[PDB]
């Protein structure tokens, strides 16, 4: 019901805006509460009534509102602020709480980082067994957004392939995979295969052959 | 000072139905919230209850397979979810409000409880080497590993040569398959010329098929 900006991008001790945008029945006439969520753990109450501070929040949050929208403000940006962020009020209309799609606050930058790439042809062991699977590893990237193809011969292949979501290393770089499905016969019929990974614009190809 | 506790973890077929339970570890004039998050989603509210008042309400996206209620001898809040679907695949949370209003801010949260929605069965892994060779090579260093297929549900757990063997060890998160089952991939990089003085072996745990494989990788 709530709209906020899907992702935010700001310097270290810079200031941040996250918008929260709603309507009469919600924003309007009801409070604001912010809640800030870091990866893997729960929402935390980060604003209430529309501008208040929960004990143990640092000053350098603040909200306020205006009409049928919000604002969530961070200065003095610092690394412990990346999160999600969300906007909450209750509804009238609805007769219930909602709240906005979330913000992250990507805090700026690491150094963009180019994927590394293994590719795994399929085990005898696993071709002993009547299966074949092409594993595809890429990690280290940054940032984290890679598209992933295949391709049997120089021909692209989309039937059988798993690719994951990336996902964020201890090191704050992403990390994903892709699963390449194939019969023990497709596997030794063809000369090679090969995984594609684009990540901004520029890609890395990595080949396997039947022994 | 006061803290909620939730159930833990459930994994249930479509159709069924989940109860989650949410105790207050102390400290009751307060409104309670059930708030879920579905993978890498947002926050949905999904209903409360006031238990000094005796009244509850349910956002009617839910209303006919909800029931939120509270038992005040043990202070446990419940959220009973029926006719699951794989939608309602999340992470339920228990949240306790600042005063009476669920228009006051959610200032106290559980520890939130995954509950996973499918069709499939408990199922343990098979696992196979990823065997190194001169394309995993690179500047005298071998990438090896081992691919955990077609397990579920989750968790998997794997370390190398029983823990003795952790730098230069990516265990990547599972990819879910369309048939149901998850599988994933750990890969660990090492000295080529270790391969003739040291034996690897990946041990993998599916702790719900009650089932271990420890995989020696060999070239």
């Amino acid at each position: 019901v709530l709209t906020q900006p899907p992702s935010v991008s700001e310097a270290p001790r810079q200031r941040v805006t996250i918008s929260c945008s709603g309507s009469s029945s919600n924003i309007g006439n009801n409070a604001v509460n912010w809640y800030q969520q870091l990866p893997g753990k729960a929402p935390k109450l980060l604003i209430y009534y529309d501008d208040l501070l929960p004990s143990g929040v640092s000053d350098r949050f603040s909200g306020s509102k205006s009409g049928t929208s919000a604002s969530l403000a961070i200065s003095g940006l610092q690394s412990e602020d990346e999160a999600d962020y969300y906007c909450a009020a209750w509804d009238d209309s609805l007769n219930g709480a909602v709240f906005g799609g979330g913000t992250q606050l990507t805090v700026l930058g690491q150094p963009k980082a180019a994927p590394s790439v293994t590719l795994f042809p399929p085990s005898s062991e696993e071709l002993q067994a009547n299966k074949a699977t092409l594993v595809c590893l890429i990690s280290d990237f940054y940032p984290g957004a890679v598209t992933v193809a295949w391709k049997a011969d120089s021909s692209p292949v989309k039937a059988g392939v798993e690719t994951t979501t990336p996902s964020k290393q201890s090191n704050n770089k992403y990390a994903a995979s892709s699963y390449l499905s194939l019969t023990p016969e497709q596997w030794k019929s063809h000369r090679s295969y090969s995984c594609q990974v684009t990540h901004e614009g520029s890609t890395v190809e990595k080949t396997v052959a039947p022994t | 000072q006061v803290q909620l506790v939730q159930s833990g973890a459930e994994v249930k077929k479509p159709g069924s139905s989940v109860k989650v339970s949410c105790k207050a570890s102390g400290g009751s004039s307060y409104a309670i919230s059930w708030v879920r998050q579905a993978p890498g989603q947002g926050l949905e509210w999904m209903g409360g209850i006031i238990p000094i008042f005796g009244t509850a309400n349910y956002a009617q996206k839910f209303q006919g397979r909800v029931t939120i209620t509270a038992d005040e001898s043990t202070s446990t809040a419940y959220m009973e979810l029926s006719s699951l679907r794989s939608e309602d695949t999340a992470v339920y949370y228990c949240a306790r409000h600042g005063n009476y209003y669920y228009y006051s801010g959610m200032d106290v949260w559980g520890q939130g409880t995954t509950v996973t929605v499918s069709s499939a069965s408990t199922k343990g892994p098979s696992v196979f080497p990823l065997a190194p060779s001169s394309k995993s090579t690179s500047g005298g260093t071998a990438a090896l590993g081992c691919l955990v297929k077609d397990y579920f549900p989750e968790p998997v757990t794997v370390s190398w040569n029983s823990g003795a063997l952790t730098s230069g060890v990516h265990t990547f998160p599972a990819v879910l398959q369309s048939s149901g089952l998850y599988s994933l991939s750990s890969v660990v990089t090492v000295p080529s010329s270790s391969l003739g003085t040291q034996t690897y072996i990946c041990n993998v745990n599916h702790k719900p098929s009650n089932t271990k494989v420890d995989k020696r990788v060999e070239p």
